[PDB]
Parts: structure tokens; sequence; C-alpha cells
RNA sequence: AGGUAAAGCGAAUGAUUAGAGGUACCGGGGUUGAAAUGACCUUGACCUAUUCUCAAACUUUAAAUAUGUAAGAAGUCCUU
RNA sequence: GAAAUCUCCAGUAGAACAAAAGGGUAAAAGUCCCCUUGAUUUUGAUUUUCAGUGUGAAUACAAACCAUGAAAGUGUGGCC
RNA sequence: GGUUGCGGCCAUAUCUACCAGAAAGCACCGUUUCCCGUCCGAUCAACUGUAGUUAAGCUGGUAAGAGCCUGACCGAGUAGUGUAGUGGGUGACCAUACGCGAAACUCAGGUGCUGCAAUCU
């Protein structure tokens, strides 16, 4: 259900999440089946 | 051996009574009855009225019950009686008659039903209630209260009550609970009501004793004969006091003499004080260092 | 020091036990009608023993209440028959007293052929003023260690009235 | 035969308490209620009449309807696939007041002020509650303050 | 809102090992003048403070995980 | 007489409450004493098993008519 | 500040042992014609406030008191536990990773607050 909120309905998407303590919860549920980390502008460049 | 039933386990799993029942003041098996409001009526107070009876005084007061506290909406004394002519007999029937008499339009003053509701002005000693007039505001109900006090047929507790009644009050009640009423055959003696009014059943006992033992008829009513007061003059005590009391029942407080500040001054004299920790722990310094060679 | 402490007799309880049921009973209750003067109260049993001999709500023992000043002149009575010499027991660690005769002949009464022969268990209960603390209704309490009546200070108090003894 | 009473497996819930036996305090009692309320349940042992059903123990409802010693509460249960009106009617020494429904009226009337007082002076509110953000930056003093360091500690036996 | 996991028994309810003290008013066997309304023994009788181990149908205490309600125009206050 | 009846002191329930077991109750829901027939009438609403059908039991009112108490009240069978 | 009447929360308020209490109040206390109730004016009922008293009750203080109540980087991030692995081990069961987290125990401090009406060196 929480990747049905985050919209990773196929193997392999991105999105972007902004941080609060609520969208931490979010990320501890469903922590062994996805992998995340903080970008810069360069990745976030080269994506869009 | 023996028994050694007050131990550790039995202080920790002892549940204590309230307090007021600890003390041996209130009823709440009564109380819950008494207080507890119809809920269709939300926020409409129910009013008690309270009797209580010490030695050589009378209490009465009518009550309002909240979460916070219970609030007095007006209350009369015994004490006061003074003021209206009666100085000796505070703990009879006659004076709880005239105090019920006296709660009562002290009340309806505050609420304005003095011309409407006067009461009963003639008096022969009758059972009736206070009948409702036609286009107006129905009377002051008020319930009667106890507490631990014990219900008999001729009591001074009933006496407030019709007191109460006869002031203009709706307080209902029946006429088993009077003095004057016959066990077998279920009447009221309106003569036998009519004397314990006005002081009859103690006048009577002034001519018994008067003629046969002197010794007693000095012991007692000693302020009667010192203030000159005659057998036949009891009639007229009484009498004039309830129209004294229809005149101006408005309560007036006490000279008092001296303010707050130098009661407490003098109060705070003879009272003792506590001690701080280090205090207590000197003391204990002291035990172990007196006892510590033994003397 | 002492002057409420005035420590008095407060009630006398005579008791009259019998084993079995019915006239010979109504007999002994008049013997203390005769006695005191009031009408006496009758107990009952509590459970089936068998062994003596009573079922359970058989109506067997009787017994009566006596205060004020008429207590004393039946305490005494009693005295007269025991010579004025009562043991070391006969006194409870609260203070109260008792002593047990044979025969009703005794302290006045007569024979009286028809009523016939019992005997009787006195017993009195010991206090002073401000009993009525522990009694009343309203606002009821324990009494402080100093007020409370002891065995010592009750054998003092009986040596010193009635010329009597306590032998033990 | 399998057990299916109407105070089945009842024990641990409609046990009283520890030292709290015997008689109700008053205010239980003195207590109002209106058509409108929200409020939450829990029986009481020593009170037979008016008494629920032990799975509305700890539920919450609104009231509906009220009379001499009882009030009218509905509540809305699962059941299969769809959820059901039921209607109780429970006595006032069941019920108490919730206190979920306490904290947004206090929200309800700092907003009024907020918005009042801001617009005639700041002209910038913020009114809608921010969740728990992240830390910002700071710096932090070693005067009186020096790392102790550690280490991991060797295996005993108690 | 709850009475599970854990915890607890010098805290109730029930189970259970080992001495020490008080013995005292007392139930008892002896040994000492057949003696004991007397000692010292194993003693019970409990009591007093301690100590070893326990519990699906015992409990003061009490998690995690699940679970009820609320986060506003059908709103909040003023008037009649 | 270890056990009859009588009196005082300590006594958070270690008793009792028609039966199985659990919960509940101390100026009582226990024990004793005074008066009675709410184990009554007319019909619906509502919880529990649940197809949200019936059967059984139980809860909260309306209009009546009574009981009991100085009253407030309480009572439409058995404390649950 | 003391005290009475009706209370709220219902042990910081209870329980045990010893000392203190001016004034007013509360109490014990004194009597049995009348209503009343008992085997017994003890209890309840009526009567006097006169013959007496702080002895008890009630109120307050004392005690390295028992108990009850708060807190602590006191024990303890230990017991337990949601989630994950082609991790270990013959099994029994254990360790790691991302999270949540007790109770006994030990030490420190406290020991009734408060509402309405009346009264008082």
């Amino acid at each position: 259900k929480v990747l049905q909120l985050l919209r990773l309905n196929q193997i392999n998407s991105g999105t972007f999440v902004k941080v609060t303590k609520a969208t931490s919860e979010l990320l501890k549920l469903i922590e062994p089946y996805v992998a995340y980390g903080y970008p810069s502008y360069s990745t976030v460049r080269q994506l869009v | 051996f023996i028994k050694d039933i007050k131990t550790s386990a039995y202080h920790s799993r002892y549940q204590t009574p309230f307090r007021r029942r600890r003390e041996g003041k209130t009823d709440y098996y009564a109380r819950k009855r008494l207080v507890a409001q119809h809920k269709a009526k939300y926020n409409t107070p129910k009013y008690r009225l309270v009797v209580r009876f010490t030695n050589k005084d009378i209490i009465t007061q009518i009550v309002s019950s909240t979460i916070t506290g219970d609030i007095v909406l007006a209350a009369a004394y015994s004490h006061e009686l003074p003021r209206y002519g009666i100085t000796h007999g505070l703990t009879n029937w006659s004076a709880a008659y005239a105090t019920g008499l006296l709660l009562a339009r002290r009340t309806l003053q505050k609420l304005g039903l003095d011309e409407t509701y006067p009461g009963v002005e003639e008096v022969e000693g009758e059972y009736e209630l206070t009948e409702a007039v036609e286009d107006g505001p129905r009377p002051f109900k008020v319930y009667l209260d106890v507490g631990l006090q014990r219900t008999t047929t001729g009591a001074r507790i009933f006496g407030a009550l019709k007191g109460a009644s006869d002031g203009g009050l709706y307080v209902p009640h029946s006429e088993n609970r009077f003095p004057g009423w016959d066990f077998e055959a279920e009447e009221l003696d309106a003569d036998l009501l009519r004397t314990y009014i006005f002081g009859g059943h103690v006048s009577q006992y002034m001519e018994e004793l008067a003629d046969d033992d002197e010794e007693r008829y000095r012991e007692l009513f000693k302020g009667y004969l010192a203030d000159d007061i005659d057998a036949d003059a009891v009639e007229d005590i009484y009498a004039d006091a309830h129209a004294a009391i229809r005149e101006d029942p408005a309560f007036k407080p006490t000279e008092k003499k001296f303010t707050k500040e130098q009661y407490a001054a003098e109060s705070k004299k003879y009272r003792q004080v506590k001690l701080t920790r280090e205090e207590r722990k000197a003391r204990v310094a002291a035990k172990i260092s007196a006892l510590a060679p033994q003397e | 020091q002492n002057p409420m402490r005035e420590l008095k007799i407060e009630k006398l309880v005579l008791n009259i036990s019998v084993g079995e049921s019915g006239d010979r009973l109504t007999r002994a209750s008049k013997v203390l009608e005769q006695l005191s003067g009031q009408t006496p109260v009758q107990s009952k049993a509590r459970y089936t023993v068998r062994t003596f001999g009573i079922r359970r709500n058989e109506k067997i023992a009787v017994h009566v209440t006596v205060r004020g000043p008429k207590a004393e002149e039946i305490l005494e009575r009693g005295l007269k028959v025991k010579e004025y010499q009562l043991r070391n027991r006969n006194f409870s660690a609260t203070g109260n007293f008792g002593f047990g005769i044979q025969e009703h002949i005794d302290l006045g009464i007569k024979y009286d052929p028809g009523i016939g022969i019992y005997g009787m268990d006195f017993y009195i209960v010991m206090g002073r003023p401000g009993a009525r603390v522990t009694r009343r209704k309203r606002c009821q309490s324990k009494i402080g260690n100093s007020h409370k009546t002891s065995k010592e200070d009750t054998i003092a108090w009986f040596k010193q009235r009635y010329d009597a003894e306590v032998l033990d | 035969g399998k057990s299916h009473g109407y105070r089945s497996r009842t024990r641990y819930m409609f046990q009283r308490d520890f030292r709290k036996h015997g008689a109700i305090a008053l205010s239980t009692y003195m207590k109002v209620y209106k058509v409108g309320d929200i409020v939450d349940i829990k029986a009481n042992g020593s009170i037979h009449k008016g008494m629920p059903h032990k799975f509305y123990q700890g539920k919450t409802g609104v009231v509906y309807n009220v009379t001499k010693s009882s009030v009218g509460i509905i509540i809305n249960k699962m059941v299969g696939n769809r959820y059901l009106e039921k209607r109780l009617n429970l006595r006032v020494e069941h019920i108490k007041h919730s206190k979920c429904r306490q904290e947004f009226l206090e929200r309800v009337k700092s907003n009024a002020a907020k918005k009042a007082e801001a617009k005639a002076q700041g002209v910038a509110v913020q009114l809608k509650r921010q969740p728990a953000q992240p830390k910002e930056s700071r710096v932090v003093s070693t005067e009186g303050n020096v790392p102790q360091t550690l280490a991991p500690v060797p295996y005993e036996t108690f």
C-alpha cells in the first residue's frame, strides 16, 4: 500500500520525496524493497 | 503467637473509605438518589433542605450541587432568634418551627414571591400543602434532607418541615410523622399538634413542677424565673415572634470586632510549626552520639 | 490529674444456661423476673451439636440486662455468697469481671417447690464517661490508650470498695 | 457444546479495579449530555443495569437521544464487508466525555485570533499545521566539554 | 480501550527447600529425687525476621504488534 | 469439656448471597424486623446468536393503574 | 489563621506509639411530665444549657516508623518484540541489520489540597 502511494508501482522507478518526520516513517515500512539517498544538483539535472 | 494481623501486606491492600464516611458524616447511598437529576432537564439545579441538630443550637440550609462544590442559596440559625424575641429554649419543637418559617421567608424575598404564596397566617395545625395560583408561577420546590438522623413520629426534624411549609415553600410530605397522630386509627389530632407550635408541651411541665417538686423547678427554668416569665406568657412569646418574622426577614451580620488579620495573628502564636529536613537529621546525630558511648 | 476518669459499673448481665428445651426454660425465666423485675430475653442455638443434645434454632438459654442503682445491689448480693473473695482469674485483659454460683436459694428469694433450683453467671462491664463515643451513630471513633480500662486498675478499684480480696 | 453467552470471556474486562471497589463518586451523575457530544464507553462491574456488550468496550460514538437515566449512542461496526449503524441505550454510569474533539476547539479559536490580529499588522499568518521538520545547521562549543574517548569493554562472568 | 510476552512471590491466592531466634499459654515423648503445675533434650504449636525454586484454568505491575475516535462551510461565534 | 449460651477487644471481607464456575456487593446486593403483589395493562423501538430472518433471553421509554417511603426516588420478577 | 454546617478529588488524606491545644465552637456531660423505642432512657426520642470537664473524641506536632505518592543518564537500552537474509548450528537455540522498548531493584524528596455559607483574642 505504501509503495502504491509513493508511485513505485513498477520495478526501477524514481520520484523524489520531501523529507519530514511523517514521510520518514513510510520509508521504514518499505526499506527492504527500496534503496534511497540524498541527491545533488547534477544527478537531478540529468534525470529531468 | 496471638494474631498479628497488621503486617506490611495488610496496609498495602487496604482500600480507604472516602473521607466523609470515614469521619461519620454523610450517607452516599442516600445522596446518589437525592442529588441525581433527570437528564432531560439538563441544568436545572435540584434544591435540598438540610436540617441539623447540634447541642444547644439548630441549623437550616438550602443547598445546590455542582462538580467543584455545593453552593448555599440561603441559611438561617436558631441563635439569631434573640432578634425576634426568643432567648431561652433554642432546641425545642417551637424553635424548629420558628427557624423553618424564618428560612422560607429569607429565600422567597430573594426570588420575589412575598405577596404571592404568603403561607398560612392563621395556624390551627392542619395538614396542607401550598397550592399553585392560576395564571402565575409555581411555588419554590425544595426536597427535605435528613442525613444520619432517626425518623420517628414526633421528632424535631419534621417540625422544621411544617415550618418551611407554613412559610410558603412547596415541601411535599405526609401526615403520619407529626405529633398527635393516632397509630391504630390513622387520623390527625389537630389540638395536640397546635400545642407543640406555641410551646404548649413545655408550659404544661411548668405547671406540674411548680406545685410538686420545687427543687427541679429552680434547677430547671432559672432564666424563666430570673427574667420574670410565668407559665401562660409562653403563648404570647411564640405568637408575637411569628408576627415579627413576617415583617423584616433580611439577615444582618454581626459587628464582628477586629479584622481577619488580627484573628490570624492571635491564632498562630499557639499552633505549632514543622521542622526542616536538616533539623530532623540533627536529632538523629544527637541520638547516635548520645547512645554511642551509651550515656 | 484525675477529674473525669471516675471508673464505674456500666451494666450487669445475668445469664442462665440450660441443655434441653421447653418447660425447664420457662421456669428459669421467672427466676430472673423475680431477681431483676424486667422480662428477660431468650437466646437460641446457632448450629446442631448432637453430643450435648440440641438442634439448631431449638431455643434454650436466657439472660437479662441490669443498669443503674439496681445493678449495684445485685452485685453485692452475689459477693455475699462468695464471701467477698474473687480469684486472680475472673478478670479480663480489658478489666471486666464475673463469677459463678450454684442455686438461687441464696441472695434473698426462697425454695418455691414449683419453680425449682438453678445456678447463674454474673458478669459486669467496667468503663468511664465518654463511652457514647463508640455507641452513637453519627461520628464513631476509637478511644485513646489513657482512657481504656485495664486488669490491674480494676483490681485496685475492687479492693478499695466492698471490703474484698484477690487471694491468688 | 460450545459456549456463546452474553457475558462470555469477561473475566478481566468487567473486573472492577485495584483499591477502587464499592460506590461511585458523584461527578459521574452530575455530567451533562446534549444531542451531539462524542463519548467513549467503559463498562462498570458494580452497575448491572443498562450494561454494554463486550464488543463496545473502548468504542466511541455520537449521542442521538437523551432520557431519565440513559443516553442513546449510535456506533458503527464492521461486519462481512460493509459497515452497519447500531443503536445502544446505556446508563450514565458507564459513559464519559471524549478528549479527542477537545483539542480541535482550541485550534479553531487560536487561528481566528491569529488571522484577525496579523491582518492589521503583519500581512503573513501561516496557520496550517507543520509536520516535524529536520534540523538546521549549528556550532557546538568544546570549552570545558572535551570529548571522552570510549572503547568496548572485554567479556567477564558478571 | 486491552490483561498477552516479560516480570513478581522478604505482595494476596495456591505450591515449596534450609536452618536461626522467640520460646509459652501451650499438645506432647523422654533423661534427672516415683517427684514436679521445674530443668535440658529432639519437639511440635504457631509466631517473628530471613532464605532456594515455581504457575494454561494465580496477581500488584505491564511492553511490542494489531485496534476506536477526531484533524472544519453540514464550520465557529453573535442575535432574536 | 477442643465444641452449647453470655461480654469485651482486634477484624478490607479471610463470611454469606436456592445451585456449576467466574465477576459483583459492607450505615449492603449479607443478617433481622414492618407493609404488600411492578411475577399487572396496552402496544412498538433496541443489543446479543445473526441471512443483520426466526427462537430464547436482556436493556431503555411512552400512555395507564398500583405498591412502598417523611420524602428524593426505586420496582414491568429472582444481584449478572 | 482557629471552628462549625453542606461538599469535590477520594491514603501527600490511612494505620501504630508518645506529647501540645488561648478564645469561640464541637463534644462528653445533667433529667424522664409529653410524642417515642428498647430485655435495659446504653442506643434512639423528648427536655435543660442549668450541676460539672479538656480526661476522651476532634484538631495539630513528634518518630534515621510500616504504608501510600512523585521523580532519576538507579538498574536497563538489559527482558521482550515488529521487519529482513541461499546468516550460523546435527538440533535445541543463538548472533548481526533497520525500528519500538518494560517490571522488580537502588537512591532522593514529600506526608492532604480546595469550593460555598456562617462565626471567633
